[PDB]
């Protein structure tokens, strides 16, 4: 679920970058917002299996 | 004292803990060297750098 | 115990290199001093750890 929120929270930074402009760093946050989303994902993953295997 | 007839039939037995789970710990693959031993690597580590 | 030695007579290298200044060789045994006792006492766990075992 964190995993879905960071890319939801991604996608508003593009959304905001297209518009504001000059900002530059809100083309960045996107970028940390997805890398982490992707990286909370296998912790779930991870998580996910070595629950079952219990 | 006097018996009758078995009623019953019966032997010795074996009860057993059955199932055992024993998963895995999640920090296991620091278990064939010792905690000592990891300790003592970061102080090595430390002392040739 | 040489440990404790040893960062003594670092101590007093940092001390002395206040007053003796310009001899710059007393902070080198200082460093020194320190690295050494540092050494001493690997081995002196070392040695704690294997002998109670």
């Amino acid at each position: 679920i964190l995993s879905v929120i960071l890319l939801f929270m991604g996608g508003l930074c593009i959304a905001a970058s297209e518009f504001y402009k000059t900002r530059h760093n809100i083309i960045l946050s996107a970028g940390i917002f997805f890398v982490s989303a992707g990286l909370s994902n296998i912790i779930g993953i991870i998580v996910y299996i070595s629950a079952n295997a219990g | 004292i006097d018996f009758s007839k078995p009623f019953m039939s019966l032997g010795i037995s074996i009860m057993i803990k059955k199932p055992q789970k024993s998963k895995p710990g999640v920090f296991s693959f620091l278990d064939p060297l010792a905690y000592e031993i990891w300790m003592c690597i970061v102080f090595a580590y430390i002392g040739v750098s």
